[PDB]
């Protein structure tokens, strides 16, 4: 405990997804 | 010869969606109505409550990558991914 | 609720079965080859077909190298989670 928006932005641009 | 542990999580993801997604509107696909309850149901010890519309707005901002306003499931196993990870970083 | 949730339950195991397959051999963070292939063969057994080719093994380890490091690390390794899993959502519903 706990994350937030704060961490969750923080993992989107570290990577995209080679979908 | 007998379903994994990891098997099995993957199935579990794919029935929380549908416990969800199959609510109001579109069966298959998200509304921001049913991503809040999920989160807030599901996943209350990862992620912070959500009680702000706001907020609401944000995740799901962040989450729609194909612009309809839902989240489907493709957008969702994403969003898995980046709760996990996070949860792996502090373990 | 109060209770781990399936879904949070879910994510711990993928979790676990990263560091219980790529704490075996050399990093213990990562999965190098070796690694990687007796994870698919005991543990998802039922979603992809088994490897047995050398050949097999070195084509999927490029294509989940994003970093070109040749490894696969939990960030990777959740991507390739998350590519499976669509698949396998896309072969229930047609
Ligand atoms: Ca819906
Ligand atoms: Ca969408
Ligand atoms: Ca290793
Ligand atoms: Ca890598």
């Amino acid at each position: 405990a706990m994350a937030a928006t704060y961490s969750a932005l923080n993992s989107s641009k570290p990577t995209p997804q080679l979908k | 010869s007998h379903m994994s542990e990891l098997e099995k999580a993957m199935v579990a993801l794919i029935d929380v969606f549908h416990q969800y997604s199959g609510r109001e509107g579109d069966k298959h696909k998200l509304k921001k109505s049913e991503l809040k309850e999920l989160i807030n149901n599901e996943l209350s010890h990862f992620l912070e409550e959500i009680k702000e519309q706001e907020v609401v707005d944000k995740v799901m901002e962040t989450l729609d990558n194909d612009g309809d306003g839902e989240c489907d499931f493709q957008e969702f196993m994403a969003f898995v991914a980046m709760v996990t990870t996070a949860c792996h970083e502090f373990f």
